[PDB]
RNA sequence: GGCCGCAAGGUUAAAACUCAAAUGAAUUGACGGGGGCCCGCACAAGCGGUGGAGCAUGUGGUUUAAUUCGAUGCAACGCGA
RNA sequence: CUUACCACUUUGUGAUUCAUGACUGGGGUGAAGUCGUAACAAGGUAACCGUAGGGGAACCUGCGGUUGGAUCACCUCC
RNA sequence: AGGAGGUAAAAUUCU
């Protein structure tokens, strides 16, 4: 019944919303947000798996980013797995701490950057809207096939509604700091 | 063909292809670094290649090479360009040079320094 | 862009960009679900077999602290042994 | 003072030209991705040119045109 | 000794 598609429709849309979170997740703000290498593809000496199996990814300032590691015999290892990725890092070998500066927002970028991101806010909300439309398909249709009353209807097709607003919520204010991080 | 073709439509001649819009046709010019890619080389050949997108001066978008092992810049980078190609990797047209107001030379280079703007080690 | 077309499109005719080739005729082989000719237990004609069964032995894999190394279509697998 | 000339400027309306534009069309390039196999041998439905209609895609089909097209051994009859 | 007519159906791929 209407029961088990209301908490069907409610984890695909608030699991839809993390991916938004996810996929703002790649880009390059002025901030040193370790998440940025936290999800990078890296070979060292046998397999794949990012480099959280290695080094700690922590910071040095709001503008630069410090690479404490264990084991010095892959610091060139990384830094080309880092420094061809992509991203446009070019890591100073200064020793130790592999130093992965943090370019300035070049103006040209707190904005066309700004515009990826609320649009990849868009189609998250597009998604979301479109749980909701099936939601209620299932709704409508088990309504056609007197399972349900126009009551059971319209308070589940609304409610249903109730969930897409609220989720939007979640992307639209995780967008908005996001925002933050430039504006 | 017809001397009287000739004289009535006369010898065409091929003009400038230049291979390099260093616009005033300049010896090199000076620009920004948009960003520092690393991309693939063509077929034969197999690396990672060092490069950069550069604004520069007079409004020309381009994209230039950085030799020699071990180079160091980012965004802020304003380096100096000169006229150049890659073999590899065809998007080429440009390369930066070394030791120009701002990119900095090679690190422990001897041989063939002239090239990489290095300063003797003592002599 | 101009001119012509009901249209389909026609005619005149560039540019950035990219490559160190692209092309022609002939040469030698090699191939063809081209053709000719001719051989071989290659078919066909026959006789007895493997593939099933148990066991010997080899190998792949799996296992193992080790299951030593090599041989892998015909031309490795009772082969180096 | 006035008359004529006339620079700057103004209004309407066309022309022309450079830069710029959401989006969008193809084009170029980039070792190892996904589909099928269109072409080169008669390429396994000869190919190709113009044209028109189909189609995920190379393509397919009709109409004419071109050779820039491979094959005459076995049979039965004469 | 000429002509004639009939004799191979479909069957992809190889960093
Ligand atoms: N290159 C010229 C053009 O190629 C086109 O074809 C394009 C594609 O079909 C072709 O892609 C090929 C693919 O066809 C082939 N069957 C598999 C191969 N992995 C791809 O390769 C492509 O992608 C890889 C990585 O993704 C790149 O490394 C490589 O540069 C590129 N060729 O690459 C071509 C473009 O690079 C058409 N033939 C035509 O428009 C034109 O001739
Ligand atoms: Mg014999
Ligand atoms: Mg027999
Ligand atoms: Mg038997
Ligand atoms: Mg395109
Ligand atoms: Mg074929
Ligand atoms: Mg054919
Ligand atoms: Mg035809
Ligand atoms: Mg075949
Ligand atoms: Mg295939």
């Amino acid at each position: 019944m209407i029961s088990d598609i209301r908490k069907d429709a409610e984890v695909r849309m608030d699991k839809c919303v993390e991916a938004f979170k996810t996929q703002i997740s790649k880009i390059r703000t002025g901030r040193a947000s370790p998440s940025l290498l936290d999800g990078i593809v890296v070979e060292y000496y046998g397999t794949p798996t990012p480099l959280r199996q290695l080094a700690s990814v922590t910071v040095e300032d709001s503008r630069t980013l410090k690479i404490n590691v264990f084991d010095r015999s892959m610091s060139p290892a990384v830094e080309k797995a880092i420094m061809a990725s992509d991203l446009g890092l070019n890591p100073n070998s200064a020793g130790s701490d592999i130093r992965v500066p943090l370019p300035p927002l070049t103006e040209e970028r707190r904005k066309d950057l700004t515009k990826i991101v609320r649009g990849e806010a868009e189609q998250a909300r597009v998604a979301v809207r479109n749980v909701r439309r099936d939601a209620n398909d299932k709704v409508k249709a088990l309504l056609k096939d007197k399972e349900i009353s126009e009551d059971d209807d319209r308070r589940s097709q609304d409610d249903v509604q109730k969930l897409t607003d609220a989720a939007i919520k979640k992307i639209e204010a995780a967008l908005a700091d996001k925002e933050a991080e430039l504006m | 063909a017809t001397v009287n073709q000739l004289v009535r439509k006369p010898r065409a001649r091929k003009v400038a292809k230049s291979n390099v819009p260093a616009l005033e046709a300049c010896p090199q010019k000076r620009g920004v670094c948009t960003r520092v890619y690393t991309t693939t080389p063509k077929k034969p050949n197999s690396a990672l290649r060092k490069v950069c997108r550069v604004r520069l001066t007079n409004g020309f978008e381009v994209t230039s090479y950085i030799g020699g092992e071990g180079h160091n810049l980012q965004e802020h980078s304003v380096i100096l360009i000169r006229g150049g190609r890659v073999k590899d990797l065809p998007g080429v047209r440009y390369h930066t040079v070394r030791g120009a107001l701002d990119c900095s030379g090679v690190k422990d280079r001897k041989q063939a320094r002239s090239k990489y703007g290095v300063k003797r080690p003592k002599a």
